[PDB]
C-alpha cells in the first residue's frame, strides 16, 4: 500500500477504503474523484474517468457514477501445451543423450577422432536442454510468486548461463560441418592438430561472446533480470553469429553434396541422395535456416509449435542418427553381447 | 628310375605307416577319464600396454619374468616393464615389416627380422649409452618368421626360402643349414635343453632337427592345412600344434605319432599361436577371431576364453614361472592375463 | 632404496613417449604403396622415381612410399597378409593375361584385404592374341559411351576396352562397396602416371569417410 | 640327373624314419599325466594367486 | 461493499492471473533464439482488459 | 594326409572324348573347393578350370570354354572332370590342385615351386 502510505501521510475524516483515499470531509460535499494511475496507458488520455461519492453526515454514502462506469474500456490453454512439448522434447532427447554418451565413453575401438567431435557435440545438448530445466523454472517460479519482477543478481547466473550454453550450441553444429568438409578439402591432414583448435572454438569464442553482450548492457541498461530485450543491436551480437553459423553452414553442406554427388556418378541415386541428405540435416542445423532467414512478428507468430518441436527433439534425433542406427557400434554391442555367457 | 622311386617309398610309406599302427594301444581320451578338469577358470586383464601404431606381428617374453619385447610394422622394437608398464627402450628400424622378434635369455641381446631377408642382432649391454645394432645375418632369399637364441653366440631362425639355418654371429654366416622342408617355414621353438628344435611349415608338416648334427631327425604330418604355431612341452618330450584350419594337435617324441586333437565346430578361422602353462596341463592358443582360448590338454576341453581384443591376435606366451601369460593382436594392444 | 629407480624410469618412459608422438603424426604424413606384378620392364620403368626394394617421393607437398618386393619367392599367400595397412594396391600387367586374372581376382575375395582398395596399370598394348585367348571377344561392342583414345584404330582401342571391362566384371562381382578398383591404361607412356594417383588416392581416402558417416 | 638328385632324398630320408622306435603312447601319455600332478601346486595361473603373491596386483 | 471491495478484488486477482500469464508468455518465448520477446509485445495489458468485461458482467448477477 | 591321386590320361587324335576323376583323401572334403592345372612343355602353368564348395560356381579359361566339364562326387570325395571335342594343342602335363586355406575362395596356387597342394601329374597326347 505505498500510495496509502504517501496517501495516509498526506462530515467525514480520512479513510481508505483501498481504491481512493478519501479527504478529511463535511455534510454533503459531492466529492469527484477519478480512477487512479493504473487505467492512463489503456485509453488515451481523453478517456480520464471521474467518479463521485457523498460525504453525508452518516460518514459516506454509496459511490454513485460507479467504478465501473468510469474505469471501464485465451492464450493460457495454448501456453502450457507448447511448454510442455518442448519440457517433453529436451527430456526425451537427454536420457537418451546419457545413453548415447555413456557408449562412447567405454568401448575405445570407437575411439577415432571422429566420435571426439560427437561427444563435444553431445554435452553441447546435454547443456542446452539443462540450461532450460534447473534454470528456467526457478528463476519464472520466483517471478511465478512475487506477482512482480525480481531482479535478483543470481537472475543473471540464469541468464547468462543460457546464453552460453546455447551460443556454444550453434558452433558446434557449425564446427560439425566444418570438420567434414575440412576432411574432403586436401590428402594431408594433420588430423589431431585441426581437432584441437576446434574444441576452443567452440567453446572459447561462445565464451566472449555471451561475455560482451554481459558487459555491454550491464554498463548500457539493467532492465530487470535480464530477460527483455527492447533493443535492436546488441541481440546481433548475440543472434549475429548465431545466424552467421547458420549462414556458412548451410553452404558447408552444399559442398558436401556437390562432391558426394561428383562420388554418386562413377561408371560402378536419387534413393541413395535421399536418405543421404535427410540424414544430414540434423547432424548440421539445417532446419534452423528457414526461421533463421524469415521474419518474426509479421508473418506468423504461432509457428513456435513447429520451431520449438524441431530444435526440441534434435538431441534426440542426433543419438539416433549418429550413435544408436551406427552400422558399426551396433555390430559392436553386438559383440560385447555375445561375451556376456 | 623315377616310377620305381616313387614305387618304393609308397611302400616305404606303408613301412612306417603300419608299423606306425604297431604302438597304437588306445587313447589319450579313454586314459585321462578319471581325473576332475580345471574348471571354468578365467583370468583378468590385469595391464593394458600403449605404445604402437601399427598391427603388433610378434612379441617375445623375458627370462627375468620382467621384461618382454615386441614389434610391429610401423617399425619398432621396445621393451616393456610387465610390472610398472614403463617402456625400457624404443628402436627404430631400417625396414618396417618386423613379421617375428626375439629375446635372449642372458638379457643382453635382442634381435628381429622380417621381409627385408636379414636378421638384426641388437645390443642391449650399451657402454655408450643407447642401444645400437651390432651386426645383420644376409644369408637368405625369401623371408624370416621366427627365429630364437641359444647363447649369446648362435641364433636359429625360420625362413621364407624353406631353410632353417643357424648362424654364428662372430663368423656372420650359417654353420648349418637344414633343406627338408617343400614350403615357408612359419615357427620354430627350442627344447627345453637347447640341444634340439622342430618347425612349423606350409605344408602341413614339421620336421625335428638337431643344431650339432645338422640331420633331419623325424617328420609329423596330421594337418589339413598349413601350420602357424608350434612349441614345446616343458618337460622335453612333447610338443603341439596349431594350423590355419582351427585344429590344434598333439604329438610325442618317441611314439611318434599323434596323441589328442582340440576342435570344436563353433571356431572356423585359422590359429596364429600357441603357448604352454608352467606346469603343462593348460594349453593356451589365439585365433583370427579377436579372441583367445585356453584349453586343457589332457580331456580336449575348452576351460578358458580371454575376450579383450579387438582384432586378430598375432602372438602370446605363458612366462617361464607361468606367472602371467600375455597376448598381442592388430590393434596394436597387449593384454596381460594372470 | 626402492624408489632411486622411479625417478628413473618415468623420466626414462617420458622420454620415449615425447618421441614416438614425433612419429605418431609422421606415420599420418604418407600413404604407403604396394607395388606387385609379375613381369620387369613394365616394373621397372616405374623405378623413374636385398629383400625388398624401397622408394620414396613427394608430390604437391604430399610424400608417398611405394613397396615393390624384389628377391621374393612365388607363392604369395603369407607375406600378402602383412599388406592390409596399405592404403592403396598398385597392379600392374605386363598367356599372362589370363593367369593375371587371377591374381587380381584372388586380391579381391581375399579375408584380410577386404578393405583395401586396387589401382591398376594397362601396359602391354597388343589383335592375334586376343581371339586366341577368349573366344566371345569377337561379340564385343567398343563402349563409345567411353571416349576412346583419339586418333586409333577401331581394333587396337576395342581390345583394350576388352580387358578393362574383364576386370571390372570381377571387381564389382559382388563386391559389396567396400573397396572400389581403378582401371587405368598407361602402356609404356613417358608421362606421369602419378597426377592419375595423386587423385586417385584422394579418391579413395574421400569414399572413407563418406563410408564412415553411413553415406555410401 | 637334376630331377633324380631331390628325388634322392625322399629315399634315404624316408628310411630313417624307420629306424625311429615305436613307443606304445598309452604309457607315454601317463608320463605327461604324472608330470602335470607331479608340478600341480607351482602352477600360478591353474590354482589363482593371492593379492600378495601376484604383482600385477 | 459488492462492489468497493471487489474493486480491489478485481485488481488483485487479475494481476494475479496477468502477470501470471505474461510469464508464462516470456517463459516459451525466451526459450527461442529467433523470436525474442519484447516489451512491446506483451500481453497482459490486453488480459488485464479482457479480465473486466466479465467482472463487470458478475456485478449484475 | 594330404594325397592328390588321378587317374587319366592317354592318346587322343582331335575329335576324341575321356574322362578324369581326382581321387583323394585326408581330410574334409566339402570344405576345400578344388581347380586344376596344366603346363604345356616349354611354358608355365596356368588356370583352367576350378569349382566351388557346394559345386555352384563354375569358370574356365577363355580357349578351353565349353569343351570341358568339372564335377565332383562329394560323398566319395572325387573331383570328375570330362574332356570332350580335343584339340590339337593341348597337350600338357595337368595336375589336381587344392587351394590352400578352407572356407574362402581365395587361392594362390598356380606356382612351380613346389605348392605343396598339387597332385602326382597326369600326361595327356592329343
Amino acid at each position: 500500500k505505498k500510495e496509502q502510505a504517501m496517501c495516509l501521510e498526506k462530515g467525514c475524516p480520512g479513510m481508505w477504503d483501498n481504491i481512493t483515499c478519501w479527504k478529511p470531509a463535511h455534510v454533503g460535499e459531492m466529492v469527484l474523484v477519478s480512477c487512479p494511475e493504473l487505467f492512463r496507458i489503456f485509453n488515451p488520455d481523453q478517456d480520464m474517468g471521474v467518479v463521485s461519492r457523498n460525504c453525508t453526515e452518516d460518514g459516506w454514502s454509496e459511490p454513485f457514477p460507479h467504478y465501473f462506469d468510469a474505469c471501464g474500456f485465451d492464450q493460457d490453454y495454448y501456453y502450457l501445451s507448447v511448454k510442455a512439448l518442448y519440457t517433453v522434447g529436451y527430456s526425451l532427447s537427454l536420457v537418451a543423450l546419457l545413453l548415447a554418451m555413456v557408449i562412447l565413453c567405454r568401448f575405445r575401438k570407437l575411439h577415432c577422432t571422429r566420435n571426439f567431435i560427437h561427444m563435444n557435440l553431445f554435452v553441447s545438448f546435454m547443456l542446452r536442454a539443462i540450461s532450460v530445466f534447473i534454470k528456467d523454472w526457478i528463476l519464472y517460479a520466483e517471478q511465478d510468486s512475487n506477482h512482480c519482477f525480481i531482479s535478483t543478481v543470481e537472475c543473471k547466473a540464469v541468464m547468462v548461463f543460457f546464453h552460453y550454453c546455447v551460443v556454444s550450441n550453434y558452433f558446434w553444429l557449425f564446427i560439425e560441418g566444418l570438420y567434414l568438409f575440412t576432411l574432403l578439402v586436401e590428402t594431408f591432414f594433420p588430423e589431431r592438430r585441426y581437432f584441437y583448435w576446434y574444441t576452443i572454438i567452440g567453446w572459447g569464442a561462445p565464451l566472449v561472446f555471451v561475455t560482451v553482450w554481459a558487459t555491454l548492457r550491464l554498463y548500457f541498461d539493467d532492465t530487470g533480470c535480464w530477460d527483455m530485450n527492447d533493443s535492436t543491436a546488441l541481440w546481433w551480437v548475440i543472434k549475429g553469429p548465431v545466424v552467421g553459423s547458420i549462414m556458412v553452414n548451410f553452404v558447408l553442406f552444399i559442398g558436401i553434396i556437390v562432391i558426394l554427388v561428383q562420388k554418386l556418378q562413377s561408371p560402378d541415386i536419387y534413393l541413395r541422395l535421399a536418405r543421404s541428405t535427410l540424414l544430414l540435416i540434423p547432424l548440421f542445423g539445417i532446419h534452423y535456416t528457414v526461421f533463421a532467414f524469415s521474419p518474426e512478428n509479421v508473418s506468423k507468430r504461432e509457428r513456435l509449435v513447429f520451431e520449438l518441436g524441431l530444435g526440441s527433439f534434435q538431441g534426440f534425433v542426433v543419438a539416433v542418427l549418429y550413435c544408436f542406427l551406427n552400422g558399426e557400434v551396433q555390430a559392436e554391442i553386438k559383440r560385447k553381447w555375445r561375451s556376456w555367457k | 628310375e623315377l616310377d620305381q622311386l616313387r614305387q618304393e617309398a609308397e611302400q616305404l610309406k606303408n613301412q612306417i605307416r603300419d608299423a606306425r599302427k604297431a604302438c597304437a594301444d588306445a587313447t589319450l581320451s579313454q586314459i585321462t577319464n578319471n581325473i576332475d578338469p580345471v574348471g571354468r577358470i578365467q583370468m583378468r586383464t590385469r595391464r593394458t600396454l600403449r605404445g604402437h601404431l601399427a598391427k603388433i606381428y610378434a612379441m617375445h617374453w623375458g627370462t627375468d619374468s620382467r621384461l618382454l619385447v615386441s614389434a610391429s610394422q610401423d617399425g619398432k622394437l621396445i621393451i616393456w616393464d610387465s610390472y610398472t608398464t614403463n617402456k625400457v627402450h624404443a628402436i627404430p628400424l631400417r625396414s618396417s615389416w618386423v613379421m617375428t622378434c626375439a629375446y635372449a635369455p642372458s638379457g643382453n641381446y635382442v634381435a628381429c627380422g622380417g621381409l627385408d631377408n636379414i636378421c638384426s642382432i641388437y645390443n642391449l649391454k650399451t657402454r655408450e649409452g643407447n642401444v645400437r645394432v651390432s651386426r645383420e645375418l644376409a644369408g637368405h632369399t625369401g623371408y624370416l618368421s621366427c627365429c630364437r637364441f641359444l647363447d649369446d653366440n648362435q641364433i636359429v631362425t625360420s625362413s621364407g626360402d624353406t631353410t632353417c639355418a643357424l648362424w654364428d654371429i662372430e663368423t656372420g654366416q650359417q654353420t648349418t643349414t637344414f633343406t627338408g622342408h617343400t614350403g615357408d617355414v612359419m615357427s620354430l621353438s627350442l627344447a627345453p635343453d637347447t640341444r634340439l628344435f622342430v618347425s612349423g611349415a606350409c605344408d602341413a608338416s614339421a620336421k625335428l632337427w638337431d643344431v650339432r648334427e645338422g640331420m633331419c631327425r623325424q617328420t609329423f604330418t596330421g594337418h589339413e592345412s598349413d601350420i602357424n604355431a608350434i612349441c614345446f612341452f616343458p618337460n622335453g618330450n612333447a610338443f603341439a600344434t596349431g594350423s590355419d584350419d582351427a585344429t590344434c594337435r598333439l604329438f610325442d617324441l618317441r611314439a611318434d605319432q599323434e596323441l589328442m586333437t582340440y576342435s570344436h565346430d563353433n571356431i572356423i578361422c585359422g590359429i596364429t599361436s600357441v603357448s604352454f602353462s608352467k606346469s603343462g596341463r593348460l594349453l593356451l592358443a589365439g585365433y583370427d577371431d579377436f579372441n583367445c582360448n585356453v584349453w586343457d590338454a589332457l580331456k580336449a576341453d575348452r576351460a578358458g576364453v580371454l575376450a579383450g581384443h579387438d582384432n586378430r591376435v598375432s602372438c602370446l606366451g605363458v612366462t617361464d614361472d607361468g606367472m602371467a601369460v600375455a597376448t598381442g593382436s592388430w590393434d596394436s594392444f597387449l593384454k596381460i592375463w594372470n | 632404496d626402492q624408489r632411486n629407480e622411479e625417478k628413473a624410469q618415468r623420466e626414462a618412459n617420458k622420454k620415449i613417449e615425447k618421441q614416438l608422438q614425433k612419429d605418431k603424426q609422421v606415420y599420418r604424413a604418407t600413404h604407403r604403396l604396394l607395388l606387385l606384378g609379375a613381369g620387369e620392364s613394365g616394373k621397372n620403368t616405374i623405378v623413374k622415381q636385398s629383400g625388398i626394394f624401397e622408394t620414396k617421393f613427394q608430390v604437391d607437398k604430399v610424400n608417398f612410399h611405394m613397396f615393390d618386393v624384389g628377391a621374393q619367392r612365388d607363392e604369395r599367400r603369407k607375406w600378402i597378409q602383412c599388406f592390409n595397412d596399405v592404403t592403396a594396391i598398385i597392379f600392374v600387367v605386363a598367356n599372362r593375361l589370363q593367369a593375371a586374372l587371377k591374381l587380381f581376382d584372388s586380391i579381391w575375395n581375399n579375408k584380410w584385404l577386404r578393405d583395401t582398395s586396387v589401382i591398376l596399370f594397362l601396359n602391354k598394348q597388343d589383335k592375334s592374341k586376343i581371339e586366341d585367348y577368349f573366344p566371345e571377344f569377337a561379340r564385343y561392342t567398343t563402349p563409345e559411351d567411353a571416349t576412346p583414345e583419339p586418333g586409333e584404330d577401331p581394333r587396337v582401342t576395342r581390345a583394350k576396352y576388352f580387358i578393362r571391362d574383364e576386370f571390372l566384371r570381377i571387381s564389382t562381382a559382388s563386391g559389396d562397396g567396400r573397396h572400389y578398383c581403378y582401371p587405368h591404361f598407361t602402356c609404356a607412356v613417358d608421362t606421369e602416371n602419378i597426377r592419375r594417383v595423386f587423385n586417385d588416392c584422394r579418391d579413395i581416402i574421400q569414399r572413407m569417410h563418406l563410408r564412415q558417416y553411413e553415406l555410401l | 640327373t637334376a630331377s633324380i638328385a631331390q628325388a634322392r632324398k625322399l629315399v634315404e630320408q624316408l628310411k630313417m624314419e624307420a629306424n625311429i622306435d615305436r613307443i606304445k603312447v598309452s604309457k607315454a601319455a601317463a608320463d605327461l599325466m604324472a608330470y602335470c600332478e607331479a608340478h600341480a601346486k607351482e602352477d600360478p595361473l591353474l590354482t589363482p594367486v593371492p593379492a600378495s603373491e601376484n604383482p600385477f596386483r | 461493499c459488492d462492489a468497493t471491495c471487489q474493486f480491489r478484488k478485481a485488481i488483485d486477482d487479475c494481476q494475479k492471473q496477468a502477470h501470471h500469464s505474461n510469464v508464462l508468455q516470456t517463459s516459451v518465448q525466451t526459450t527461442a533464439t529467433f523470436t525474442s520477446m519484447d516489451t512491446s509485445q506483451l500481453p497482459g495489458n490486453s488480459v488485464f482488459k479482457e479480465c473486466m468485461k466479465q467482472k463487470k458482467k458478475e456485478f449484475k448477477a | 594326409q594330404v594325397q592328390l591321386q588321378e587317374s587319366g590320361g592317354g592318346l587322343v587324335q582331335p575329335g576324341g572324348s575321356l574322362r578324369l576323376s581326382c581321387a583323394a583323401s585326408g581330410f574334409t572334403f566339402s570344405n576345400y573347393k578344388m581347380n586344376w592345372v596344366r603346363q604345356a612343355p616349354g611354358k608355365g602353368l596356368e588356370w583352367v578350370s576350378d569349382i566351388s564348395q557346394s559345386g555352384a560356381s563354375i569358370s574356365y579359361t577363355g580357349s578351353v570354354k565349353g569343351r570341358f566339364t568339372i564335377s565332383r562326387d562329394n560323398a566319395k570325395n572325387t573331383l570328375y572332370l570330362q574332356m570332350n571335342s580335343l584339340k590339337p594343342e593341348d597337350t600338357a602335363v595337368y595336375y589336381c590342385a587344392r587351394c590352400p586355406a578352407p572356407f574362402t575362395r581365395d587361392c594362390f596356387d598356380v606356382t612351380s615351386t613346389t605348392y605343396a597342394y598339387r597332385g602326382q601329374g597326369t600326361q595327356v597326347t592329343v
